[PDB]
């Protein structure tokens, strides 16, 4: 089986600094893709940054370009996401989820580029937003 | 970019109610990914490359399409499947999801 | 040894990951420091034809 | 990242003294190279590649070490080199010096 | 022998801007890498800069990423480091130093990587602050 569980996030400082957490067991979690979605209360699902293996690229999105980094130790097979200037209307229950397959396949920049993934196995509801 | 849409937002079935979901999305892609989740869990997927089900799901479940039209067929309505449904796009940026599909039992 | 490299696919843009089984005595280190990275033994001689 | 570490940190020698510093690291490296360095003054560079002297250095300096252990042997001990020295490595990022090490006349 | 002097260190304005300068003679220039050290006042040495060859792909360190830019002129031979936000716990004694050989050899994406760098030939010690 896969197992796989996240921790760091919660309460914060509007504008200020946060660092999530998020480890796997059981696969070569240097083989595998690492994605951070977001859902805020009440409404759908959001994706927001995906990170390749190797550390080779960060592609993320319009709305957290600049703001959020997303970094992976595969030594120590430790994922951590971290969070900057992040606002009040960031609020969302963020999860920590695994692509279909290893990225072994053909590709054209990234090793993982273009291939079917779709999120198999995701981890424990992690709230994080700011208060006073 | 490409931005995906779910038709109806809010749905209403009784149990062994036939029912059906369709996703949309402004281009056409490789396949739709379709999804589940409950209030405080986490997102589990029950149709991956439109025509293949997942591991240890109902059979209930079931789904088509081509193009830019895309669904999902529910044969049997039971308690457990009110829930929030999602369809998932992989082959442009930005791997946006759907507009989110409320179930509830009428 | 399980290896994993990069290699050219049949497109000329494009390239693939594959991975395969190779023995120690067949392989051999850049430096003797680094550690899992390597190289084929007849690299730095000749290009080897496969049969 | 790779994060080295000198000991002892402050050492008091006489003069002639037989003394050794030592430098270590999280992780291999193909070599350490040491430096000293007075107030106000430019770094210098003693011994590279771990084994190797620089050119016009004194020869009561010397080092050897492999793996994450290195050393540094001062076989005398004069008043000149009451100063700081350190430890840099290259093979990984971020191409940090050491704990730097404070040598005092006892 | 190898002469190279710095200069345009000295009293800032705290999170305003200056710009180093590094000069260099009696070898090629353009194919010798360069590095900015920094000793902070009775502390160790600390490195955050480094710039290749060509002045093109420079890495810096994670205290002085986006905050500090490094730039050279190989027609002028002459070396400029530009400081931005710059903030009175930044106060240090620069060091202007060249590398022991050259980036002629093996490489995987810059020229000079993959070769054994020390620092040989080293300035004059400079020091950048900000006061009132
Ligand atoms: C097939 O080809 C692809 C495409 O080139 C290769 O993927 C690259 O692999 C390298 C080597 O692993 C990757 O580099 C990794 O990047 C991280 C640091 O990157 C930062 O800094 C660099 C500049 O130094 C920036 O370019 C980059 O944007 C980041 O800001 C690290 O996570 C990696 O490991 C380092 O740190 C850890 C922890 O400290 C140590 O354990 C490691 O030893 C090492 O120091 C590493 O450096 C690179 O990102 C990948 N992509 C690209 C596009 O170049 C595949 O590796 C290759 N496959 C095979 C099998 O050869
Ligand atoms: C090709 O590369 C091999 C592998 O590095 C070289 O063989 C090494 O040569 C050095 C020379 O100092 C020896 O110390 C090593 O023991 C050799 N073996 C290994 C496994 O490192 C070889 O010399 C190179 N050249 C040729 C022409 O074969």
């Amino acid at each position: 089986e896969v197992q796989l569980v996240e921790s760091g996030g919660g309460l914060a400082k509007p504008g200020g600094s946060l660092r999530l957490s998020c480890a796997a067991s059981g696969f070569t979690f240097s083989d595998y893709w690492m994605n951070w979605v977001r859902q805020t209360p009440g409404k759908g699902l959001e994706w927001i940054s995906v990170i390749n293996s190797y550390g080779g690229s960060t592609h993320y999105a319009d709305s957290v370009q600049g703001r959020f980094t997303i970094s992976r130790d595969n030594s120590k097979n430790t994922l951590f996401l971290q969070m900057n200037s992040l606002r009040p209307e960031d609020t969302a229950v963020y999860y920590c989820a695994k692509v279909d397959a290893d990225d072994y396949g053909y590709f054209s920049t990234v090793p993982g580029d273009l291939k079917n993934y779709y999120f198999d196995y995701w981890g424990q509801g992690v709230l994080v937003t700011v208060s006073s | 970019q490409i931005v995906l849409t779910q038709s109806p937002a809010i749905m209403s079935a009784s149990l062994g109610e036939e029912i059906t979901l369709t996703c949309s999305a402004t281009s056409s892609v490789n396949s739709i990914h379709w999804y589940q989740q409950k209030s405080g869990t986490a997102p589990n997927v029950l149709i991956y490359d439109t025509s293949n089900l997942a591991s240890g799901v109902p059979s209930r479940f079931s789904g088509s399409g081509s193009g830019t039209f895309y669904s999902l067929t529910i044969s049997s309505v039971e308690t457990e499947d009110a829930a929030d449904y999602y369809c998932h796009q992989w082959t442009t940026y930005p791997w946006t999801f759907g507009g989110g599909t409320k179930l509830e039992i009428k | 040894k399980n290896c994993s490299f990069n290699m050219t696919t049949e497109l000329r843009d494009k390239r693939q990951k594959v991975y395969s089984l190779f023995y120690r005595l067949d392989i051999v280190p850049i430096n003797e420091n680094q550690g899992s990275e390597y190289r084929l033994i007849n690299c730095n001689t000749s290009a080897c034809t496969q049969a």
